């Protein structure tokens, strides 16, 4: 979508090499907005987002008001064309789908991981978005731990590393004893 | 009628009497936890739960 909208301001990029390109734009420029129509008509008036970037071999181009609106589309899926909710509803249905007893812990306790969660300022957009939708007594917070990206590997080492572990690993004997299939079996 | 009014106050007595005793004899079951706080401000752990 970022590659999609750039073409509004003459940058075409194609070649399955410069979505590597878009990419770095992304990563390095792009931030989620606090609030989406107020930054809109700040840009709109004003020049002071526009932040500049040096492309592979030079003539810099400026990102405008594309900046927050490249990651806005997890908050809005419409705009690349999905029908479903943000991922600031997904989570509220996901709560909801729950027990009546244990939604006041899930609110308290909103983990985020994953790359595409280190956005500057999705941690506040996602708190304010909850809080509207979610009953004024519940408390909302949201676990953004700086080490997000690596957050599942971490996690993973940890989980290898434990005693009461050692023994839930699918030994080779066992494989050769029940097929492939046994991966859906109690080896999950 | 004092002699019918002295058999029931006796009863009456004798039956809060035997209330009474163990009313005062098992009271401090009461003891319970207040359970108070003190900021902890001197926790300095590391991160290594694999016990969960």
């Amino acid at each position: 979508y970022l590659m999609k909208i750039l073409t509004e301001r003459g940058y075409s990029f194609v070649t399955t090499a410069e979505r590597e390109i878009v990419r770095d734009i992304k990563e390095k420029l792009c931030y989620v907005a606090l609030d989406f129509e107020n930054e809109m008509a700040t840009a709109a008036s004003s020049s002071s987002l526009e932040k500049s970037y040096e492309l592979p071999d030079g003539q810099v181009i400026t990102i405008g008001n594309e900046r927050f609106r490249c990651p806005e589309t997890l908050f809005q899926p419409s705009f690349i064309g999905m029908e479903s909710a943000g991922i600031h509803e997904t989570t509220y249905n996901s709560i909801m789908k729950c027990d009546i007893d244990i939604r006041k812990d899930l609110y308290a306790n909103n983990v985020l991981s994953g790359g595409t969660t280190m956005y500057p300022g999705i941690a506040d957009r996602m708190q304010k978005e909850i809080t509207a939708l979610a009953p004024s007594t519940m408390k909302i917070k949201i676990i953004a731990p700086p080490e997000r990206k690596y957050s599942v590997w971490i996690g993973g080492s940890i989980l290898a590393s434990l005693s009461t572990f050692q023994q839930m690993w699918i030994s080779k004997q066992e494989y050769d004893e029940a097929g492939p299939s046994i991966v859906h079996r109690k080896c999950f | 009628l004092g002699t019918r009014a002295k058999e029931s106050l006796d009863l009456r007595a004798h039956l809060k009497q035997v209330k009474k005793e163990d009313i005062e004899k098992e009271n401090r079951e009461v003891g319970d936890w207040r359970k108070n706080i003190d900021a902890l401000s001197g926790m300095e752990g590391r991160k290594k739960k694999f016990e969960g």
